[PDB]
This record gives C-alpha cells, structure tokens and sequence, in this order.
C-alpha cells in the first residue's frame, strides 16, 4: 500500500497525528470549561462523553 | 476514418501529482497565553505531579 | 446473432467530413447470405466519431415474400467498440422507429423526430438494424444498405 | 415578437463551404421558451451569402396539445441584416408555406417549388420561421429545429 | 484497522510502458531475386513505360 | 436508511491482528433509538482487510414487547465501502439467516455453513444488519449487538 | 485409507501462536475426492508443538443425504507422525464422539467434555476425522471443515 501511491504515508501520518492531539487537546478545554460534550460533530471525542480520567 | 483515442480508452494516460492537498488543522484557542503557572492564569497548571 | 458486414470491420473504409457542417455520405451495404431470423443484429456501418446524422435514407430490397408480410427493420445506434463481435451489444430505435420497407423493395427516408437530435461521441459508434418482427415466409441472399448523411464539427 | 435564435445573434456558428458544391448543413434550432402565438418569427438562422437551399429539413415537437389542432408554421428568408433586433422585419413562404407540422410531432421536407429555387445575395440574409395560424392551445418548452443544406458556387 | 491503498482506488498509480509491441511484417517471398530485367526471371519488368 | 454505529462511521475503531491465525474479536454494538422497521438495514461494525469471520455470536436484547413476536433479524456482508451513507446498500445472508433471536431476547451463535466459509477482500468491508420480518410492537431503546472472531493471514 | 488434506502434507502452513495462551485459529479443511465410506481417517490438519485445543468447530456440507442417513462423523488426535502415509494409525474420540452431523447440512459445536483435556506433547500431531458408520448413498465433492480454536503456553 506504500506502493500503489506515490506520497509517503508515514510522514503524512505524523503529521495528521500532531494535528489531531493539538484539535483534541483545545476541544478537551473547551468542553470541561463549558461543562458538557454537547452536539458539536467536528470534536474528536463521541458524543455521550461524560470526562476521560 | 480517424484514430480517436477516447475518453475511456487504457491508453489514455493519466498523470498524478506529487503535492498532496490537506485540511488545514482547526486553530486551538488555549494556547501558551492561557495555560501558564502561578494565579493569574485563566487555565493554570499543577506542577506537584510532574515530577513527583 | 451480430452479423458483421465489412464497413464495421476495417475491411471497407467510412470517410470522416473534414472541414465542419460538410455533408458526407457513405453507403454502408450488406450482402446477407443468410435467413433474417425473429432476433439479429445487422451491423451495417460505421458512424464516425464525433459527429452526428442529418439526414437517413434506407435502401432495402425484398425481404419477405409471404402475404400479409410482417418484416420490421429498426436503424439505430448501437453503443460499444466499433467491430467487437459479442452478443451483448444492442442497437435501439433512433434513425428508424419501424420500417415498413420489410415487406416490399422500396426506400422510406428518415422520418422519426428524434432521427436527426442525435448526440455526439468521441469514438466510433455503429449503426445496426434489428429486425423487430418475424421475418415471416420468405428471406434470401439480398441486400439492406442506409444511405446516412453525417457532419462534423456540429454543436 | 422576433424570437431569436443563437444563431442569429452569432453566438453559435454556421458554416460555409470551402469549395464550390459542397453541400453543407447545419442543425438550426432554438429551445423557445414562453409560447407560440399568431404572427410570431422566429430566427432560427442565417444561411452565409453566396448561398442557396439545396434541401429543407423541418423537424418540429407537438407546438399544440389540444383538440383540433390548427397550427401552420411557415419558414423563408427575412428583409434586414442577421443581428438587427427590429419587429418591422418580415419573413415569406419560400421554403414552406403552410407546413401544417406541429400538430404531431412528424418531420417534414421541402415541397413546393420556391424551395430549390432561391436566388442569392451577397450579404447574410436571415432564415426566420412565422406561426401563420394560431397555436390552437398550449405549448411551453417544445423545441422548433430546422435543417438547411445549402451549396455556394451556384449560377 | 490500517491503511489500504487497495485495487482500483483512484490513488492506485499506475505507469504506462513506452515501448510498441509491433505484429511484424510478413516475410515477403517475391523479393528482388525473382523480379528482374532480364529474360531469366520469374517475374518480368517492362521499362517501356516508364519513362513515355 | 442505515442505522451507522460508532464503528461504521470512524469514531470507535476495530483491531486488526499482527500476526497471522490470532482470533481478535470486538463486540459491535449500536443502541438504535427507534423500534426496527421492516426493511431497516443496520451497519454494526466493519470486517477488515484480509479477515474472516471465525465465529458469530449476536447479542439482541428483546426487540419485540408485544404478542405473537416477529421479528427475523440476519447478516451479511454489505458491498459498498464502509463510510458511505447510501441507503441503496445490500445486506447479504451468510453469518445469520432469518435468525429468531430478538424474539425473546438473548445469544444465539452462527449455525449456518456459510457463516464459517467468507471469502478474503482487500478492502474494508461492513457488517450489517437486515430486518427481514418487521417487529410486531418495536422496542425502542434495546441494543443489539453482535461479536466477530475475525482472523487475518488465513488462505 | 488416509486421505490427506493441504494441511497435513505440508503445502499449506499452519499457525502457532507467538505468546501465551493467545488463541489462535485455522480454517482446517479438505475437499472429499469420490465419496466417503466407512472406516475412512481424513487427516484434517496438524494440532502445532505444545498447543491444546480450546474449542473446536465442526461444519460440514451434507455429506450423505439419501434418506434415512445413517453417517457419523468422529474426530480426534491421532498417535503416528505429521504426515506419514502409514495406514496402521488410528483416530479416538477426543473432540467428538459421535457428531451425528453430515446427516443432514449443519455446524456443530465441541460438547463431549474430552475437547477442552487434551494433554501436550512436545511434537506435532495431526488432527483426523474418522467417518465411524457408513454413509446411506453418500456425495462426492462435499467438503469437511474443522475450526480449530488452541493456545500455545497452557500449564
């Protein structure tokens, strides 16, 4: 599968990595400051979400 | 007649890109102005459990 | 069964216009030395890619010689490869809807409305006859050849 | 009303033969919207100038859903230059006069005498089509087509 | 799961070989050995037209 | 009118073993707020790459609440890709045919041959649910679950 | 006489585990060439060095049929080599005394409580179906399949 397409998906994969522990790191803020998950469809974590640790 | 080489001819020689588009990452409110230390920090940091 | 006749092999050659609107005309021809049967698929000629029929002429001589004939031949496009001889491919009613020339010799013109709205094609389609009704008594070595005029560079 | 066609406004193309002979045909037709009504011309197209209809195709919808339809289309050369959007322009009967298609889908071809017998002019005179009679009741989005096959060395 | 490029996914490069794959010509009998001038040929050319 | 789950959609994720012959099971679960319908095609969980189903065992919890029970649920393997929200996707009968649980509420494992004998595919494939037999009276917030004993590197 | 599936011969590679007691599975299966008869021993496929079964799915495809069948499938641990074509070597009761599948097209379960107290030994062993009765009519082509659930590092 590395193969089959040109781009190299293992620097593409660090990246979308960084990327999605910075989305979920500030969404993690906002929804504790807030005080529920709510209905937004871009935060990472699912809905019926009631804190991690 | 004429050679036409068609829309959905194999021949039909296709080129792909080397630059690959991405979603630019969504821009995080919280960053270093907020999180600091000390009181007058909206979110502040515990700093006992890091190297305890 | 797809008979395959000359024009849509590349035995005998179907000319492209040049120039746009030139009126150009080929006579696609047949020979059959065989029977129509109920079902066939006669593909008489090659419609240039690219490039739409004005105006349809079919020449037919007498396919049927029982009373009260019944021969129904249908001229359409038929969609695939140019010669690829396969059963799948099938024609539908667009230069002719049902032609009542089966059962005498005579020439009917195209007269369907949607005859000459034709769309156009970068690769070359052919034009094929089915033969809609039965054949009925009757049916020797003859001929069926359409006469269809077709421009490039139309719009 | 002078309902144009692309045609006219020069916004679509039409041909001229190169050599002289060549018979050339283009498709003139105008997807007309709002209705037919008495004493409407519709410019459908220009035929180049040295020019002369060698064969008149007309290939109309059903321009009535009624009954006793009694709508009679008539075609022929209009007066003024091809772009002038003036009503005081006036078409004829030179191709078809009367053509009493319309009323079922059909197509029709040229027959009286006037067709063939046009006589040219070295400037672009304008191809117009006039509902003579009324439009008996209805007609929205049908489409009127015309298809001219003109030559360009005659005497 | 993990990461399949898979077949016939639009991403699946494929790259398309220069060189012609030719049904050579037939080997031709009839050569210059048997057409000649001369009377000892099998196969006679006459030059009187060539030139009127 | 799929019913997606967590799994389906890319929010939960399923394993996939490293090493080949290694059963790896995750219990594919939804909890459908409304009471089945007759029809509804539901996407509990995705089989992935080169895996086979090992062993079945469903989950449903009572779906019908009323007399006579009738509902029939079964699985398959649904064609298109895994994400895709069109309703005009297939469910197929090989894990579970007409299988009775949901009647009464409880486990029932696969007994059909097929459910043990599903060809490899190099893309990511779907399970899905199909009512085949509408509820008498649906339940509304049952859960139905189902657990795949799906192994890679088999032949 | 034995009848060698893929697996016991060597041409298709068998799963062990890479950690303890990590179940592991293999779709061990043979496809009858003519049919079945009383006293055959199909050597399915080889239990791996130090592994115990765990679980065992038995599915086959009706091997019998006629009427009134009278066919009895009985697998086991059989004492020769991994392969050897010695016909002297015997199957026992292990995993199923008598399933009583292929009667009629079905999957069944390990039940007898021997299936799960299979001791180790530190060489490999070949897991064979021994057909006890004979088969009323019988099927040629009809295939045998065992799912052979084992865990390699059990105490």
């Amino acid at each position: 599968s590395r193969k089959r397409t040109a781009h190299d998906l293992r620097k593409t994969g660090r990246d979308r990595l960084g990327d999605y522990f910075y989305q979920l790191t500030d969404e993690l803020f906002f929804m504790y400051l807030s005080g529920a998950r709510g209905i937004n469809k871009d935060f990472i974590l699912p809905t019926s979400f009631t804190g991690y640790a | 007649s004429s050679t036409v080489i068609a829309f959905g001819d194999p021949k039909a020689q296709k080129k792909w890109s080397s630059e690959l588009a991405v979603d630019i990452r969504k821009k995080s409110y919280f960053e270093s102005r907020f999180i600091g230390t000390s009181e007058n920090a909206v979110i502040q940091r515990k700093t006992e459990v890091e190297s305890d | 069964a797809l008979i395959q006749s000359d024009f849509a092999q590349g035995i005998r050659m179907t000319p492209v216009p040049d120039c746009a609107g030139d009126v150009t005309a080929c006579r696609f021809d047949i020979t059959l030395k065989n029977a129509p049967a109920a079902g066939d698929i006669i593909e008489l000629g090659v419609l240039p890619g690219n490039a739409v029929p004005v105006e349809a002429i079919l020449d037919v001589d007498d396919l049927d010689t029982g009373g009260a004939p019944t021969i129904t031949l249908d001229v359409g496009i038929m969609s695939g490869p140019v010669g690829k001889n396969d059963p799948a491919r099938t024609c539908g009613n667009e230069l002719f809807a049902a032609s009542t020339v089966g059962q005498a010799g005579g020439v009917v013109r195209a007269t369907a409305s949607s005859a000459f709205r034709i769309q156009k094609a970068e690769d070359h389609r052919s034009v094929g006859v089915k033969v809609a009704a039965g054949p009925a008594t009757g049916a020797a070595g003859k001929t069926i050849a359409l006469i269809l005029f077709y421009v490039q560079g139309t719009s």
